[PDB]
């Protein structure tokens, strides 16, 4: 898998990501929010293709991510996420993949998601979640 | 909101 | 150090 | 004077200002770090020219600055920012221009600056830091 | 326009909703 | 359940909790530190009495948290936190309670906990952490 | 003289200071909001008496401190903190002292004093501010 | 890092 770290912005504007519900997540990119001009961030790619692509458009600064969940399971040997889902304050976009396996969730009560960073080969091994107010 | 918010110290200067 | 930090929680996935 | 405002980042690799002994600081710029990468700010510029340039390249990020002072005082008629100087952990720059007039004085025991705004007109008219861990 | 009373990041819940 | 809420303050000393073997999280306590000073956390009671009390007596400020896990599910026909694991730079602490139902984890790369607030009723219904560098 | 250094709280509640119109500031002791409640700290007295009390009672949540201004110079030799002024979103409170030697401000755009520390001999000799979100 | 919280700090003014 390569390592990837997004760092830390004022928020997100919108997620690109892609999937296969044969398998798992595969490309991840986020357009950030930087002092409320957007930012195109790094377009992690899987080392495979055949994903299709998913943009969520967030109408940002109103709308905003209040918890990330999803879940992990063995794909052809590889531990990986197969599944993502993002409730944000107005509306769930979602599941994207294979709801199957170990389920995972992080809700936030306050504070704002401004980053990710994590590790994407075939498929996204894993991810974490610079937090803010 | 959806924005990140930071401490900010001055002005210092002019009105 | 000169770099700022943030709060990160994670990883999620493996 | 122009207001501008950079907004916030991960640190500060250099300032860029010009400044007249006989007046006040004109130009302002910096060179942000922005999550491992330099960030070229916007240059804000004096309405005039005839200024003497400074660059503050710092050795990011072994080097931050520890403390800004400077002087505020009348120039024409205007208050201004007649001075400026950014301690380091390793170094002391400036003054930069006239040290004369009411003086003010940011140590910082603990965190970093990683942004400015401001207003510049023929002179810098004011400004402020933003500041974090 | 802030309040007098800082804030911090809360992460949670788990359990019941 | 009878909610709570210590809010925030500087670190973590103890967490004195109690759980049962065959249901689930019982009374919930922690020592936290405030500026150097311990300070003492209500404890939060179950209704219901049968618990299995453990200390859990953190070597601050070296040994801190770095991941909150456990699980929720049904005990009675309620949600409730089935068990907890806390495990800290040096060592982890549990399982206390019961290893079913649905798994969480919060692991934190950067960062402290510092602070708790949830319900309790006959058990720990729900849970969430102030986090702060 | 004396240091002293109360942490970080919530926010503030109340000032109370003493002061002499021929000195220099004399005691100082806050009463700190901690999670929504009063939290009394420690009160920093000088090594003599004979001050002038004056308390600064805060409408908190709402009234907030926005700039700490004053004065630093010389009392018997010794540089000192010869006078302040608190002045919140409502209200300015001081001068207390003598305003001469040489002024220093801290005004606040965005976030919170949420706590002081310092050294007080016969005089307040000087002090540092927490600043929060 | 070790176990305590940080916070911004910012002084001192006066005297050293
Ligand atoms: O008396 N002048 O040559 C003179 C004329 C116009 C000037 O512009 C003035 O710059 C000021 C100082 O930076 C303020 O920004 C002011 O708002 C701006 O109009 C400043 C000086
Ligand atoms: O009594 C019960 O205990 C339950 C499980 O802990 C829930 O707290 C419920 O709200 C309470 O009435
Ligand atoms: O005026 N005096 O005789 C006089 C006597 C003792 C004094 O103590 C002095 O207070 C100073 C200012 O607060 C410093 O804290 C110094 O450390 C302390 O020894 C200061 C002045």
């Amino acid at each position: 898998g390569k390592a990837f770290d997004d760092g830390a912005f004022t928020g997100i504007r919108e997620i690109n990501l892609s999937y296969n519900k044969e398998t798992a997540i595969g490309d991840f990119q986020v357009v950030y929010d930087l002092n409320g001009s957007p930012y195109v961030g790094q377009n992690h790619k899987s080392f495979i293709t055949g994903f299709t692509p998913v943009k969520i458009s967030l109408d940002f600064p109103s709308e905003y991510i209040m918890e990330v969940s999803g879940y992990t399971g063995n794909v052809s040997g590889y531990v990986v996420v197969r599944s993502l889902t993002f409730k944000t304050n107005k509306k769930t976009y979602g599941p994207y993949g294979v709801t199957s396996g170990t389920p995972f969730n992080l809700p936030i009560e306050n504070g704002l998601i401004v980053g990710f960073k994590g590790s994407i080969g075939y498929w996204l091994d894993y991810f974490s979640m610079y937090l803010s107010l | 909101s959806g924005i990140s918010q930071t401490v900010i110290v001055g002005p210092w200067g002019a009105k």
